DNA sequence: ACACACTCTCCAATTCTCTAA
DNA sequence: TTAGAGAATTGGAGAGTGTGTTTTTTTTTTTT
């Protein structure tokens, strides 16, 4: 299928009124001729009879287009195509892009040479005149409570998730916790982030866990993508009226929404997305329309820059306004391990050989985890326990000792949330009512995990929030301050001359520092200072002020 | 026009849409993007163009019907249209609204001892410390009586309040926090999420090629309140355009095919961070923040805000946030009093006048001795 | 085209057909019509005319196999080697939807105008079923189809059951790398007639050519360096040979003694050789697949201690090692397909140095 | 060349009147 | 009492007349 007509109402009918007397009849029409009467037989004055529109029998009509398969055609030809009209009950059971089987009638009929003339042409068009066609439990919940209570259940529900990959279990597992979600003020629902080279499998990851649920979403932040981010007004192709385009974090409201090659999006993009995860909800004011929308909305998203020299954030484009408001961020590349290649490659031979006799158990278990996933969804709600409550507090204090010895903060509320949310989650994989110190420390566990593999200065092999909340190490905050005080003393030493020029300034710097200072260092040193108010930049000169 | 609303949208599906007719006392009732529920009842409307009567002719993959006088020998055809009867969203007015139980609320909030407090606890009811903070953005909320001098110059009434601070603590919570009590306010960023942003811009209308205005956020929060967050950090275009916004409560523009004036009548709280996202407790704010003199001169109050890590501080915030988590006047009270309190103009005293012009004078000599 | 005279643009001519000689023609195909030439009915005195038709008529083995492609050319040994296995293919997987593609993809970075145009043009006319193209977006049609006033053309769709060659890829824009991935991934294509979304078969085999952004490659840079396309699609092609060449008085000497002697003065057998021997579907023994597992990790090892190696290395060698199981008459893979795979995906790193 | 709108004419149907069956 | 012929008025069957009828160069704003 095409493309589908709007509706068409379609005379069955005609009811007719004298204008002098008011006497009414009725006419049954024949194929398509209504015999329209002469004069009133009540009142015998003739062309005083009057069609009442809406008085008369109406009918439903729809005309929809077809076109052959890619399958069956001759090699290298564009395809041909077909219209059918079909009526009443069937009038609206298919949508554009899907496959059928149709039986019908073939008929064919004569068209007119111009509006106004009663001439014919000698070659008919034929159409198909649709008759029929075909698109091409306590027992489960008892299941589901006897399997919720086997032990290990969220081990083995992540386990179920992508059998291709073979070893990444607790990025499955927080997957699995994204899939469940906290429950309903603050933002309920969680995201996710996948870092690393390309041409690994997190876009195949992506694709799998998109057709696990019902609301989800999928595309690109590359121009090409087939759907967009943003929300849009157009012009109908058919009517040319305008239409009120939604993007895909609209439509994705309590959903998933997976996002490919999310590093190279533009900075509007970037933009709106920041307005959507902090407010979780859109605006929009264009071309006369005003308004507000629910775009409440779980983001998991996949990056690219490896460099283990720099932290992730360091690698990668994007600023740190977005990258702080996943809730967790994972990271993978390879490990030059023997042991993990033979494994890989035993797997992929196994994979090479995939058969039946395996391949319906794994689709049964993913039928019974949408089963599972959708009971809990459906009526489980995990509330604070004592246990859970202050081993959360003890987390957070462990978070602000973590910073005390460097003096300085190492964390704030939104850390807390995060926990808060995947606690919630883990109690809702164990169909707990109740969140409870064994969600608590499993959301330390992926929590500390997290931040070790995120966060790590690779300089210094320690956690450094400052990389989360600035986009750098200390590291380079002190590197450009000592710059900055360097530049400063020679000028100072120079200070009887009221201009230095910038080449000079750069050859001196260099010739006393044993880095290999760059020209960017070089000038976001003297922007530091012109911003201290200590020196004007007049293009090839610098000069005190 | 109208269109389904995003909560009956089949999954995959293309919108429909549907044509609504409006008649007599039910004209210009709504504007597009409004959400309405309409009654009436379903027609069959047929193609005019081709009847034909004594007063007036006929103009001129489906066919018609056929046969009737006035149709000759052309063909005509239906489509349908929905005729509504009636349609309703999906001074004196505080007196018809008040009973006597509003009546007697504002009167016991007029005669309320320490009011202030208790509308600064009753407002901002999560917030810890910084008392300062709430009195001060409490305030802008009343703004002050606007004067135009007799010769047609005006002088402006709204204040305008700045809150700088670490990017871990308190300052993004007052934004948000006042936005969600407030009425007709906007919440917005340096960094916009469109091609006006923070003030008017021009684009070329592809239906003629023709250029034409676009609203920014300062146009929509005309009348009201407008929330700026990460204004430290901002497009030049922007802030030129504020210069003018912030005091002439105007924007002017004058390019190809365009020449306006249009109103951004606002009260701004906005929001920003200093250098190195901690506070340099040794230095001035105009050492910390990014802003130029001639912006930073606008506002009428400024704040900071910067955290350390006090064990017991640290512990308590956490108490609070886990209880709440856990779980004097309402905001509707306050709405209420509040568009009471606004339509007084209190003048000043003539005794007032020597108190404030010996302020401003004991603060000019003070800033001669070591500008205002 | 040649029959039109000096500075003139061609003309055409409309041909009705009726009755039992329907469905004779075809688009792009020479034909010689018999027929009446009438005016056409109205409903001024000058008048169309048409062509009222009467009768439409239309206009070992391995070394020996290798060394009849291009022999005008000297050396470049195994290089023919893997346009042979390009033209005869591997198997498509088909376990069950986890899909891995039998086609061969490969791409030739060349010097400045190195002789790889005579290659290029040598598989292009031996191929039964091919088409050709150039990068610069020329006036012509594009890569893929577009629209007229209904949908024709496109040089990924003209080439279907057969292979398409790609000629100064390097300066492709985004819209014909788009079109490249899509064809890469899926072996279709979508154009928009009028808003709706057609689309339209692709299957061939993409063969592709470059040159370096600035003269000669340097081998002090990686490819990527010199040639700069994205690495994301560049990795694709199971095979990259730099195609790399200098001057010499003894070589030059025969290569103007060739060309001035040509400016003075069996493919039936390969198309059936090809027609019966890829009616084959080799399967790999498990013994095998343990051989490959060994020696696979030891090539990966070897990669890192010395990257580049992925998953798409251990499918290539796949594909090249059953294309020759294909062109041996035998219904299985064995140890020497391997092995011929491993030495030529080998060998090929030695063509950048 | 092929359709509406308008104007106009002549032929013979319907009733009055006188007459025969 | 029932029915047919000769004269007068009127309806409408029919004819005649008048008129209508994708594909290229150049500018402007804002995105890069
Ligand atoms: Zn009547």
């Amino acid at each position: 299928v095409i493309r589908t007509s709007q509706l068409i109402p379609e005379m069955q009918e005609a009811f007719f009124q004298c204008q002098v007397c008011a006497h009414t009849t009725r006419v049954e029409m024949d194929r398509g001729r209504i015999a329209e009467p002469s004069v009133c037989g009540r009142c015998h004055t003739t062309h005083s009879m009057a069609l009442i529109h809406n008085r008369s029998l109406f009918s439903d009509k729809q005309m929809i287009k077809l076109q052959e398969s890619p399958e069956d055609m001759p090699a290298g030809q564009t395809p041909h195509t077909v219209i059918l009209f079909a009526h009443n009950d069937l009038v609206d059971k298919v949508q554009p892009g899907d496959r059928v089987n149709v039986t019908g009638i073939y008929r064919a009929v004569p068209i007119r040479v111009n509006p106004r003339v009663s001439n014919v042409k000698s070659v008919y068009k034929t159409h198909i005149d649709v008759i029929h066609y075909r698109k091409t439990s306590e027992k489960r919940v008892e299941l589901l409570k006897e399997l919720s209570r086997k032990p290990d259940i969220y081990e083995r529900l992540a386990s179920a998730l992508a059998p291709s990959i073979y070893e990444h279990e607790d990025i499955k597992k927080g997957i699995l916790l994204q899939l469940f979600g906290g429950t309903r003020k603050f933002r309920a629902e969680i995201n996710i982030l996948l870092c690393g080279d390309p041409g690994t499998s997190k876009s195949q990851l992506l694709q799998y866990v998109y057709n696990l649920v019902p609301r989800g979403q999928y595309t690109s932040g590359k121009g090409s993508s087939a759907v967009g981010l943003t929300a849009y007004v157009m012009k109908d192709p058919e009517t040319r009226q305008l239409v009120l385009q939604t993007g895909a974090l609209v439509l994705s409201d309590n959903g998933i929404c997976c996002i490919d090659e999310f590093d190279k999006m533009n900075e509007s993009t970037r933009s709106v997305l920041h307005e959507v995860m902090e407010q979780q909800t859109l605006s929009i004011a264009k071309a006369g329309i005003i308004c507000q929308l629910n775009a409440r909305t779980s983001v998991l998203a996949a990056a690219n820059p490896w460099n283990p020299k720099k932290t992730t954030i360091e690698n990668i484009q994007l600023p740190h306004t977005l990258l702080s408001r996943f809730d967790l961020i994972f990271l993978l590349l390879d490990p030059q391990d023997e042991a993990y290649d033979r494994r890989l490659a035993h797997h992929l031979v196994a994979l090479y050989y995939q058969s039946e006799e395996q391949a319906e158990e794994e689709l049964l278990d993913m039928a019974v985890l949408k089963d599972y996933i959708a009971y809990a969804h459906s009526t489980i709600m995990p509330r604070l326990s004592e246990e859970a409550s202050q081993a959360l507090i003890e987390a957070y204090v462990d978070m602000r000792k973590i910073g005390s010895s460097r003096g300085m903060v190492s964390a704030y509320p939104r850390q807390l949330e995060s926990l808060i949310r995947l606690a919630e989650a883990h109690a809702k994989v164990r169909l707990s009512n109740k969140v409870e110190a064994i969600d608590v420390e499993e959301a330390k566990r992926l929590h500390r995990e997290a931040l070790k593999q995120s966060a790590t200065d690779p300089r210094t092999g320690i956690v450094d929030i400052s990389i989360l909340t600035t986009g750098m190490s200390a590291t380079s905050r002190k590197r450009k301050e000592e710059l900055a005080e360097a530049l400063k003393k020679l000028i100072l030493s120079k200070g009887k001359t009221p201009a230095l020029k910038y080449q000079q300034l750069f050859e001196d710097i260099r010739g006393q520092s044993d880095i290999a200072i760059t020209k960017d260092m070089f000038e976001e040193a003297l922007r530091a200072l012109a911003d201290d108010d200590f020196l004007t930049v007049t293009g090839k000169t610098v000069r005190l002020l | 026009r109208i269109q389904e609303t995003q909560a009956e949208l089949p999954r995959g599906s293309i919108p429909r849409s549907l044509e609504v007719i409006l008649r007599a006392e039910a004209v210009e009732s709504a504007q597009a993007g409004d959400k309405c529920d309409f009654t009436g009842t379903l027609i069959v409307v047929p193609d005019v163009s081709k009847l034909s009567t004594p007063g007036a002719r006929a103009e001129t993959e489906t066919e018609g019907i056929r046969g009737l006088r006035a149709l000759g020998v052309r063909d005509l055809s239906y489509r349908l249209v929905f005729l509504a009867c009636c349609v309703a969203p999906t001074a004196e007015s505080i007196k018809n609204q008040m009973t006597v139980k509003e009546w007697e609320k504002v009167f016991e909030m007029s005669q309320d001892k320490n009011l202030y407090h208790n509308l600064c606890t009753s407002l901002f009811p999560t917030i810890h410390g910084n008392d300062e903070v709430k009195r001060g953005v409490l305030l802008m909320l009343f703004g002050g009586v606007p004067k135009t001098t007799g010769e047609g110059t005006s002088l402006r009434g709204d204040i305008n309040v700045c809150i700088v601070g670490d990017p871990s603590t308190a300052k993004s919570q007052f934004l948000k926090h006042v936005e969600e009590f407030s009425p007709r306010a906007v919440y917005t960023s340096g960094k916009a999420s469109s091609a006006a942003g923070l003030t008017a811009a021009v684009v070329r209308d592809e239906e003629s090629h023709e250029f034409v205005i676009e609203a920014g956020a300062l146009m929509l929060a005309d009348n009201g309140v407008c929330c700026i967050d990460e204004f430290d950090k901002m497009d030049v275009r922007d802030q030129v355009a504020i210069h003018e916004a912030m005091e002439q409560q105007t924007i002017s523009i004058t390019k190809a095919g365009v020449k306006a004036t249009l109103n951004a009548r606002t009260s701004i709280l906005a929001a920003a961070n200093p250098i190195s996202g901690h506070y340099d407790r040794s230095k001035s704010l105009k050492q910390n923040i990014n802003l130029s003199a001639p912006i930073m001169s606008r506002f009428d109050l400024f704040f900071i805000l910067v955290d350390e890590c006090n064990e017991v501080t640290d512990y308590a915030i956490a108490r609070r946030i886990v209880d709440l988590h856990s779980r004097v006047y309402s905001l509707d009270d306050i709405r209420r009093y509040l568009l009471f309190a606004r339509q007084f103009k209190p003048k000043i005293s003539k005794e007032s006048e020597d108190f404030i012009v010996e302020q401003y004078k004991h603060l000019r000599q003070r800033d001669g001795s070591g500008r205002i | 085209s040649d029959q039109v005279p000096v500075g003139n643009i061609p003309r055409s001519i409309t041909v009705l057909v009726e009755g039992e000689n329907t469905r004779i023609a075809q688009p792009g195909d020479h034909v010689s019509v018999t027929g009446i030439f009438l005016p056409i009915l109205r409903t001024g005195l000058l008048s169309e005319t048409y062509l009222e038709a009467h009768r439409i008529v239309k206009m070992d083995f391995y070394e020996k196999l290798a060394a009849s492609i291009a022999p005008e050319i000297y050396g470049h040994e195994d290089v023919k080697k893997a346009l042979l296995l390009l033209l005869v293919g591997g198997v498509d997987q088909s376990p069950r939807g986890m899909k891995i593609r039998g086609n061969i993809n490969i791409c030739l970075m060349g010097d400045p105008g190195v002789a790889k145009s005579q290659l290029l043009s040598y598989i292009d006319r031996l191929a039964p079923r091919s088409q050709y193209t150039t990068g610069r977006g020329s006036s012509g049609v594009g890569l893929t189809a577009a629209v007229l006033r209904t949908l024709e053309g496109g040089a990924l769709v003209l080439a279907d059951q057969g292979v398409c060659c790609i000629d100064e890829f390097d300066k492709m824009a985004e819209a014909d790398r788009t079109a490249i991935h899509e064809v890469m991934e899926q072996q279709t294509i979508s154009i928009a007639k009028a808003g709706i979304l057609t689309t339209l078969n692709a299957r061939c085999s993409i063969l592709a050519a470059a040159n370096p952004a600035y003269g000669r490659y340097n081998p002090r840079r990686s490819l990527e360096q010199n040639i700069q396309l994205p690495a994301a699609l560049l990795s694709r092609f199971d095979l990259l040979w730099l195609i790399q060449d200098r001057p010499d008085r003894d070589n030059d000497l025969r290569l103007a003694q060739h060309i001035t002697y040509v400016h003075q003065h069996d493919m039936k057998l390969m198309r059936r050789y090809i027609a019966m021997c890829r009616e084959k579907q080799p399967m790999v023994p498990e013994s095998l697949a343990d051989y490959i597992t060994a020696a696979y990790v030891e090539m990966r090892r070897e990669a890192w201690a010395s990257t580049y190696t992925s998953a798409r290395t251990l499918l290539a060698i796949l594909r090249l090692s059953t294309a020759l199981a294909r062109l041996r008459m035998v219904d299985v893979v064995e140890k020497e397909d391997v092995n011929e795979a491993i030495r030529l995906m080998e060998m090929s790193k030695d063509s950048l140095l």
